[PDB]
């Protein structure tokens, strides 16, 4: 495999582009909720696939963007959508578009230390209520919390748990 | 239950009697009836008070008391300000039917 | 002259033309008497919400109000009601309902229901002519107006026997027609006897009750009719594919009021020649997602074609249709921009294509039950 | 005998989260009082 | 408590909707109703039953 | 228990009577029987409703009620949609045998 | 969007200007109080809009300002007001006045380590009882804790919660 890595990024909020604004991203930490199963006879505790943790997507902005500050604390969830994009270049120039369409609720706004000479930062946080990662053009993750569809590589893994029982 | 109408004396029973049963509660002040002092509403005390957002919740809390006493066949749902002209506020008295 | 005390008011106060559920608006055309008690000109549309609006705009004894009461007894519906002046010849009475451009620049009759939008924000989804649909000339008028309107026309057969209504359904097959032949009868206060209602407006109030309380994707057959008594024909019904007058009408693509003489409608297939478009829920979910797609995405006719614009709405629709998928309105779909037909030769012309492919939920009109018993894996007795 | 067998259902109702697929309708305040009305019937219930 | 039928309303269904049970509730309805049982049991649309109290 | 068949009048006892005992539950609506109003199923109310994933769990929860009343010798296991043609859904009524 | 960022700042306390004093600001961290809702059937826990957290606005001062030290621990709340101002310049010189009118109670005064050669700092903290952020001239946030008006982009979001019920 050729070495690839992130070179540039982008961010959309409800259609408009933050094409000169965002210095930082954080896609939500996908983590399975593990319960330690050690029992009679078995030596080491195994960890069991028993649901996902709380997804939360940080992003950051250096200027007062009215488009980003508009979506804090709205009475309807999933009014914020947001689209996070990356571009992974490879060794031979074959750039790979990593796009992550989330549809969460905007959770936290903290304009931090407004020192005079130092640039200011508006850290954001998004209580993610929908997540969908695409590596090149193909859909890798599709996380419905509120629905019963956890699609890994396009096939629902929660549907396979119901057929086993 | 079959009662008579207030005006014109006609005996009306089903649901026109239900509406005039409510409007005998809302427009009688307390103590105006003879030998029935705990009858009526405090809505005449709410007449000509400023329409705040605490005046609305004090009318909902007082219509529910006065209809809870002498109108058991009506479950009150909500009381809402729907328009304001000079002095004349008007309230959509909405409630489900029981009994 | 004001008043300074507590008062009761029995007249309407507030406006309810703000909500306007776009899937349940009804076009209505029948006769009335334009007197001084009916404050509406004949060949103009007028917006209706409650029975007080039908009482103010039309006469009580007029058959507009008899059709408005038939809808408003069941659902909190919105009606675009056009009137026609009653004629003498019944072949010329059908000429008044079809209307046309017989005026200078005014549409009359059924054609004024096309002017529902640009008057009252109601693009009508249910076409009913109560009584004036046993004639073929108006049922063909409601046919051809339906695909202009993207609605379905609830016509009705004659109140004669079954083969008089089966053969009346063989003149169609045009995907937009929902026929309910037994004209059901309703109790009257003044007559103190049994009336004769055409039972096409009762299916319109049942569709407005279905798409707002159960969703438009749900099949509006097995649900209750209010303001009803027995039918004009006792229509029997059994289970097991008999010679019943229920299975005879349903296999002829005709719906009918069936159980307990007035209790429920029964039947969901439309007058369609194609088996692909046999159900009304295939037809209703075809048009009520693709005008709900547009509602909210009204910005797609401006904001000219830049690089992100083709990409802006191709997950603008994917994010809206997954909201339709999660509430059950469809099952799994795909939304993607058209690769081959999109070109720069017609992108400067303004044309740019998107491909929508969704399958919808089937209505369970015939659930089978293969019962089988066992103990662990097989029939132990035999 | 057999003794008392009991089932205890925990949980939480959030009556502002909108119904699934954004059906223009929220989870109601009525929607736990429906458990109360169904419990003053003095009547057993089938769990399914 | 007089009720009016439809053309398919039936007696044991009606006094189950009114009373809540059918033990001693149909013949008490047929007792205080002149000529009700003479009429055919799939009822016509306009016949009146006065349901008595204490069935 | 020995009963007779619905059609053809033949007395069949063991397990063909078991299957027609279930299909008298599932296809009778409620209140259709004489002097037995709490008999039958609400499956006729589920006729011509859209096949969602909540329609499936409402049929499992209603077959289990109606067989739990008047069929104690059947323990219901599952109800599964196995095919869909135009309108005609078909359900594999699987259940273990008791009694 | 052109790149903008903070260049200079200012601070008012009850009208007077701290035009040569403050090295640091902190607007209050707007954060929604989230309750983890996972239930039967659903996989990942969603976070629900269920009120805001405690707003608190730090600011800092290098000298003994009698105007700032006057408002500590007064018997009336909202006697302190304070106005925090920023200026975000853009890439083409279009400076954007970010003004945040708060009206809280002054909460904490700690003159820290008074070393000899090192400059001293008076950190302040404000228990915010009213907050109002304006990006250019338009009112983005208007947070009434004690009143039922949480105005995001000029429209009350708490009023929309009462119409839904």
């Amino acid at each position: 495999m050729i070495p690839q890595t992130l070179t540039n990024t982008n961010l959309f909020i409800d259609g408009v582009s933050f094409a000169g604004d965002v210095p930082s991203l954080t896609l939500p930490k996908l983590a399975v909720k593990t319960e330690q199963y050690r029992a009679g006879g078995m030596d080491a505790p195994v960890s069991i696939d028993m649901g996902l943790e709380a997804m939360e997507a940080k992003f950051s902005t250096n200027g007062a963007r009215r488009e980003a500050l508009n979506f804090f604390g709205l009475a309807d969830q999933s009014a914020f959508n947001g689209v996070f994009r990356g571009s992974f270049k490879g060794q031979k120039g074959a750039s790979v578009p990593v796009v992550a369409t989330l549809r969460g609720l905007l959770k936290e706004v903290d304009p931090g230390d407004w020192k005079a000479g130092e640039k200011a930062e508006f850290k954001y946080a998004v209580a993610v209520s929908y997540y969908k990662l695409e590596v090149d053009g193909r859909e890798v993750y599709e996380i419905d919390p509120v629905n019963g569809v956890r699609a890994i590589n396009g096939v629902d893994q929660l549907a396979g748990m119901r057929n086993d029982l | 239950m079959i009662g008579m109408d207030r005006r014109s004396g006609l005996p009306l029973s089903g649901l026109a009697h239900l509406k005039q049963s409510v409007e005998d509660i809302l427009t009688t002040p307390l103590g105006s009836r003879r030998m029935r002092p705990e009858y009526g509403s405090k809505l005449r005390r709410m007449v000509d008070m400023p329409v705040s957002e605490g005046w609305k919740s004090a009318v909902q809390a007082e219509v529910a008391r006065s209809l809870g006493r002498w109108e058991p066949r009506i479950g009150l749902s909500a009381v809402r300000v729907v328009a304001v002209v000079d002095g004349r506020v008007d309230l959509l008295l909405s409630g489900v039917f029981e009994g | 002259s004001f008043f300074h005390g507590v008062t009761v008011t029995n007249v309407d106060i507030g406006a309810r033309t703000i909500a306007l559920p776009a899937s349940s608006v009804i076009g209505l055309c029948d006769v009335f008497t334009p007197g001084a008690q009916a404050s509406a000109k004949p060949n103009v549309p007028v917006l209706l919400t409650s029975k007080k609006d039908a009482a103010a705009a039309f006469g009580i004894g007029s058959s507009i109000y008899l059709a408005c009461e038939a809808i408003y007894n069941r659902a909190q519906a919105v009606i675009v009601a056009v009137g026609v002046e009653t004629a003498e010849t019944p072949e010329a009475q059908a000429s008044a309902v079809i209307g046309g451009i017989s005026a200078a620049g005014e549409r009359t009759g059924l054609q004024a229901l096309l002017d529902g939008k640009s008057r009252f924000n109601a693009q009508p989804r249910l076409l009913v002519a109560p009584g004036h649909s046993a004639q073929q000339a108006v049922a063909t008028a409601m046919d051809g107006l339906a695909e202009k309107l993207r609605a379905i026309a609830i016509l009705d057969g004659p109140n004669s026997t079954d083969e008089a209504a089966v053969a009346y359904a063989k003149n169609f097959g045009s995907k937009r027609l929902f026929m309910v032949d037994p004209g059901v009868q309703v109790w009257d206060s003044a007559t103190n006897a049994a009336r004769n209602a055409p039972a096409s407006a009762y299916a319109a109030g049942l569709f407005a009750w279905t798409d707002a309380e159960y969703g438009f994707w749900s099949s509006p057959s097995n649900k209750e009719i209010k303001g009803v008594t027995g039918t004009s024909r006792p229509v029997e019904f059994l289970d097991g594919d008999e010679t019943c007058r229920a299975n005879l009408l349903n296999n002829a693509n005709i719906a009918t009021i069936i159980r307990d003489d007035g209790y429920r409608l029964w039947g969901n297939r439309t007058l369609s020649s194609d088996s692909k478009w046999a159900f009304v829920t295939r037809v209703r979910t075809m048009d009520l997602v693709m005008d709900a797609i547009l509602a909210g995405h009204k910005w797609a006719v401006d904001r000219g074609i830049t690089k992100t614009y083709v990409k802006d709405v191709t997950e603008g629709l994917r994010a809206f249709m997954r909201d339709l998928k999660n509430q059950g309105a469809v099952i799994n779909f795909e939304v993607y921009a058209d690769p081959d037909l999109n070109s720069a030769s017609q992108l400067a012309q303004g044309k740019v294509y998107w491909n929508i492919r969704f399958t919808d939920v089937p209505p369970a009109e015939n659930p089978n039950f293969r019962v089988e018993v066992t103990d662990q894996w097989l029939t132990e007795v035999l | 005998g057999m003794g008392e067998e009991s089932i205890l259902l925990k949980g939480a109702v959030f009556p502002l989260r909108r119904q699934v697929g954004n059906q223009e309708k929220v989870v109601g305040l009525e929607q736990l009082e429906a458990l109360r009305r169904l419990a003053e019937r003095r009547e057993p219930l089938i769990l399914s | 408590t007089t009720c009016r039928t439809a053309d398919g309303d039936m007696l044991d269904s009606l006094c189950y909707h009114v009373y809540g049970h059918l033990l001693g509730c149909v013949e008490a309805t047929l007792d205080a109703n002149p000529g009700l049982a003479d009429e055919q049991q799939p009822f016509r649309a306009g016949l009146l039953i006065s349901f008595p109290d204490m069935p």
